[PDB]
């Protein structure tokens, strides 16, 4: 009740008399007595009055401030967290206001006595469940009321280089963690662009601070970029056509509104991109990926300023093709560009497009641009395929025709010898017969497989080491397991001869190399179990037809 | 409202079409269908579905299913869709002039549908009630592409047409639609935009 | 056809009835096409259309209600009341929609919140036509405005479709980057009217007496209207009717009474 006069206090009253009178009063307070209350006392108290500010707000705050970074870690703001929130909140709201007054310098002391403490906050303060989204919302609005000449003030002229290098990691893995797994119902589709538009700002002012305090002028300790762009990447991983398509209005309402983010959000990155210089190389192999995706998105314009960072890629490759070529380069590429396209992004326009610029730009170069041309003309086969390969998928949806086109892009792959993707296609096919229980073409598909190994200790590529389970597996024991269970699939697929077939050489590898007789023991077992089937049992013989497409 | 009604009921095809690619849906959904003299321990209930491709028919003897529809090769999945000559509902049925064991009762007038084929061949089926009766017969017709036979479909019609009609007034609000066309000014037969198209 | 002048005082492309396709740009044009057009002859007119804004079509002036308002009401103060007009676009827009997720709707077995898309569109539409006037209270507006907005956010919210704020005059001031903590608050204020009336869905749609319960909880005062019908009793003589009411557990009146006079007749007198 004491905040409930200061309003008819002040209008009889000095101002300023009064906020050094409750500022004494409240730090008065012993540190663990009603910490509830007197936020709320507080509360109140910046509510009214601070519609005046220039003789109270400077002196007000900073016992505000003592208690909130105090609220920041003393690891008792269990009970607090949702006060602290209100607090922080209000004040904030009380700071945007125009007409109260000029407080630029006042918002310059709260980002300097409590940013720094309320990243922190967020970056601790991490499940979603409680009101979390409280302290996103006071951020952002710290960020969208600050300023960027406010920004580099301060934040930017810290410290030792690492105490800000250590606050930009957390920052940046901060962002991520918000932007992937984000706070809002995704119905309140303006706070979440709201949100967006502040980030981009905030990342923004960070790509500037990047630029002047870790561009090769720091000789060293240019690792960030990998987060930095995994960050800028992801924020540009939603908010896509269709959603903005599913009104009319909608794409209309966004871009009158806010316009493409996606836009200046690649412009930017590309510009950086180039900014990297030196270390493109030293950072071209890990980042390749990374691109392609926010390359095939599925609008014109930042994709036509996309692609050429492809050519940039190979041609700093080129600088450093010293040892070698863009292989390395163009491997990720392939496979990358493979998941992706499988996943259902590009389209036909979007190959027709990487044709033209790449070829364009291979033409203003060398060899090795040549080498890449051919290799372009490689990957434009790749992506007819692979619509080709979709298009079906999506039109038939009968089992049949996904195996056809299954079954062509693996001769592909088996032309091109990109064995990994080869395999995992092979699987793909396998999953496919087990659907239908075509026991016999599984087998032959994962005998397919099997053939690539050898009866050999040394696992030589983890190529071959699939996703089912992944550590040391010598060639040796994946074969036999391998060949374990196309000896079952054969016996549940009722033909024997191959299976004998097999277990023969089973029974050879298990005699000869690696001695374990129990294993010799169960297979021989079953071999005589195979014998008895084929000489007792009798099996139909299936018809066979001609099929003549005309 | 004359201009209204003409404009209106004018602006016919959309809602038809809507109407009828509805029932084709309804068709492939389908339900398990009604059998005749389904007493000494026989299936009742078995499901008919259409195919997506909306060209044969998944049917035939199925068991008493209460969930409806199995997808799966049912007892035939082909219907010859396009040489069916017609169904026939009501005492067209051959099988209702049964007078044998096959005694259709006079409660399934209105349920009795044969599907005609081979010219001999027919698929005398019972549906539960009025409606999905209407309906199959409905769908079958826009198989055969023509007129509705289900009185909820001109329900449709009415309403649907109704709303779009009513949700395009918004415009002529506090004004007249002069039940005679306006004159129309003359076009000056010139082309010669003094300003640029587009 | 030619002198054509860009303007924007024509927003408000209105139609007759559907037009004859005498231009090789004009069709049997709807009655709500309202048209963006760019370009602007005497009798004529061409532009961009609703239905097509990248396409053109020159339109004839007596066809055309010509309207010089905008998007904008208030700069030509084509309000009929201020912090009204947005709305009554907004729920146009929101009747489009409508539309669209209808036609999506009856290809489904969604009938039942089909119908009961129905008549909230029965009820909307209604509101609209009323509110077309301006004779109404400024209760009324309000009144209209707050149901309205929750009626549309209930279409918004089983539809999985997004949230507006800023309640009152409009819905666009809150999402006019105003601020970012109002922004907030008004997003939760949106999400508890969401979380009031799903809840309530299974009270109100089922069930009649917690309706009861939550708006008595808002007022005080009421009044218990009795009409009284005939008098069946035999007396023969004047009789006096102090009817009112009682409270039996309390041994007490609760009512003052209402004395009616009652004939010797059968009539009261």
């Amino acid at each position: 009740y004491l905040p409930s006069i200061i309003n008819d206090v002040k209008l009889v009253f000095d101002p300023v008399e009064l906020s050094v009178l409750f500022c004494k009063f409240i730090q008065s307070i012993p540190d663990n007595q009603l910490v509830r209350q007197k936020l709320n006392c507080m509360t109140k108290i910046v509510e009214s009055t601070l519609f005046r500010q220039s003789e109270c707000r400077e002196v007000l705050l900073p016992l505000l401030t003592d208690q909130l970074s105090g609220q920041l870690d003393d690891n008792s703001n269990k009970p607090d967290h949702e006060a602290s929130s209100q607090l922080l909140s209000n004040i904030l709201e009380v700071l945007d206001r125009k007409d109260v007054g000029a407080t630029a310098v006042h918002i310059q002391l709260i980002m300097e006595r409590l940013l720094r403490r309320i990243n922190r906050t967020v970056i601790g303060m991490n499940r979603q469940s409680p009101h979390i989204g409280s302290f996103v919302a006071c951020m952002i609005a710290l960020l969208q009321q600050m300023d960027d000449s406010h920004y580099s003030h301060y934040i930017s002229t810290f410290k030792t280089r690492q105490d800000i290098i250590d606050f930009l990691m957390e920052t940046f893995i901060m962002f991520k963690d918000l932007i992937g797994k984000n706070v809002y119902a995704k119905d309140w589709m303006v706070m979440n662009m709201t949100q967006n538009r502040v980030f981009l700002r905030a990342i923004n002012q960070f790509a500037e601070v990047l630029t002047r305090f870790f561009m090769d002028q720091a000789s060293f300790e240019l690792q960030l970029w990998n987060n930095y762009f995994h960050l800028a990447v992801a924020f540009l991983t939603h908010e896509s056509l269709q959603l903005e398509t599913f009104s009319q209005a909608k794409r209309n309402k966004i871009v009158k509104k806010y316009g493409d983010m996606r836009k200046e959000i690649g412009f930017r990155i590309r510009d950086m991109w180039y900014n990297l210089g030196p270390h493109k190389i030293k950072f071209i192999p890990s980042m390749v990926g990374p691109i392609l995706e926010v390359t095939l998105t599925p609008e014109v314009e930042l994709r036509k300023a996309t692609i050429p960072i492809f050519f940039d890629m190979m041609q700093c490759e080129f600088n450093f093709s010293g040892n070698g070529n863009f292989h390395m380069f163009e491997n990720e590429l392939i496979t990358k560009l493979d998941q992706e396209v499988e996943g259902g992004r590009g389209d036909e326009q979007y190959k027709v497009l990487l044709e033209k610029l790449l070829l364009e730009h291979c033409r203003k170069h060398k060899y090795l641009s040549s080498s890449g041309e051919v290799f372009a003309l490689l990957v434009s086969s790749l992506l007819e395929n692979l619509l080709d390969y979709r298009t079906i998928i999506m039109q038939d949806e009968s089992k049949e025709n996904r195996m056809s086109c299954t079954v062509n892009v693996l001769n592909f792959y088996k032309e091109k010898k990109r064995e990994d993707i080869y395999i995992r296609y092979l699987y793909k096919l396998r999953d496919l017969h087990r659907d239908c229980e075509n026991y016999t073409e599984a087998a032959y598909t994962l005998l397919l497989h099997a053939e690539l190994l050898q009866w050999s200790d040394k696992p030589c590529v983890p190529h071959l080491l699939q996703r089912d389970s992944y550590y040391v597996y010598t060639q040796q024991e994946l074969k036999e397991k391998l060949y374990q269970e196309i000896i079952s699939y054969f016996d549940k697929g009722k033909m024997w001869e191959k299976a004998i077939k097999l277990s023969k050489e089973l029974a050879e590898t298990y005699e000869s190399k690696v001695f374990d007789y129990e294993g010799l023991g169960n297979l021989l077992k079953k071999r005589a179990s195979f014998y008895e089937n084929i000489i007792k049992a009798m099996r139909p013989q299936p018809e066979y037809f001609a099929v003549g497409y005309y | 409202s004359r201009p209204i009604l003409e404009l209106k009921e004018k602006i016919q095809p959309e809602i038809l079409e809507l109407i009828k690619q509805q029932r084709l849906n309804r068709l492939v959904e389908g339900t398990c269908f009604r059998k005749l003299n389904a007493r000494r321990r026989q299936d009742k209930f078995w499901y008919c579905r259409l195919s997506p491709n909306h060209k044969v028919l998944h049917y035939g003897d199925l068991e008493e299913s209460p969930q409806g529809e199995v997808p799966h090769d049912s007892l035939q999945d082909k219907l010859p869709v396009a040489d069916i000559k017609a169904v026939v509902t009501g005492k067209d049925c051959p099988h209702m002039k049964e007078k044998g064991a096959l005694k259709q009762n006079k409660e399934v007038l209105e349920l009795a549908f044969s599907i005609l084929y081979d010219s001999n061949c027919q698929l005398n089926f019972i549906a539960p009630d009025k409606h999905e009766y209407c309906i199959w017969t409905d769908g079958l017709n826009a198989l055969l592409g023509k007129d509705m036979m289900s009185d909820l479909t001109r329900n449709d019609l009415d309403t649907l047409l109704s709303m779009e009609i009513k949700l395009r007034l918004l415009d002529l609000e506090n004004i007249q639609i002069p039940d005679a066309p306006p004159p129309i000014p003359k076009e000056p037969s010139n082309y010669d935009f003094v300003y640029d198209c587009n | 056809m030619a002198r054509w002048i860009p303007t924007k005082r024509q927003k408000y492309g209105v139609a007759i009835y559907n037009y004859n396709a005498s231009q090789d740009v004009e069709l049997s044009l709807q009655i709500g096409d309202t048209v963006h057009i760019l370009e602007m002859y005497e009798g004529w007119y061409r532009g961009y259309t609703l239905q097509n804004k990248s396409k053109k079509g020159i339109f004839p002036e007596t066809y055309i209600h010509l309207k010089e308002a905008t998007v904008e009401d208030l700069g030509q103060h084509e309000t009929v009341i201020p912090g009204e007009l947005p709305l009554v676009q907004e729920l146009t827009s929101t009747l489009r929609e409508w539309a669209v997720i209808w036609r999506k709707l009856y290809v489904n077995n969604k009938l039942t919140l089909f119908r009961q898309l129905q008549q909230m569109t029965y009820s909307l539409i209604e509101w609209r036509s009323q509110i077309l006037s301006g004779t109404l209270p400024k209760d009324e507006l309000a009144e209209l405005k707050k149901k309205v907005t929750a009626k549309i956010d209930h279409g918004n919210r089983m539809l999985g479709l997004d949230l507006v704020v800023r309640d009152d005059n409009g819905n666009i001031l809150d999402p006019d980057e105003t601020s970012t903590i109002a922004l907030f608050k008004a997003h939760e204020v949106a999400s508890k009217r969401i979380e009031e009336k799903i809840q309530e869905e299974k009270s109100i749609l089922q069930n009649l007496d917690l309706r009861g319960q939550s708006i008595f909880s808002t007022i005080h005062t009421y009044g218990l209207y009795v009409n009284f019908k005939n008098f069946v009793c035999n007396i023969g003589e004047d009789a006096e009717l102090f009817m009112a009411l009682y409270d039996p557990d309390q041994s007490t009146f609760i009512s003052e009474n209402y004395l009616i006079r009652w004939g010797s007749n059968g009539m009261p007198k």
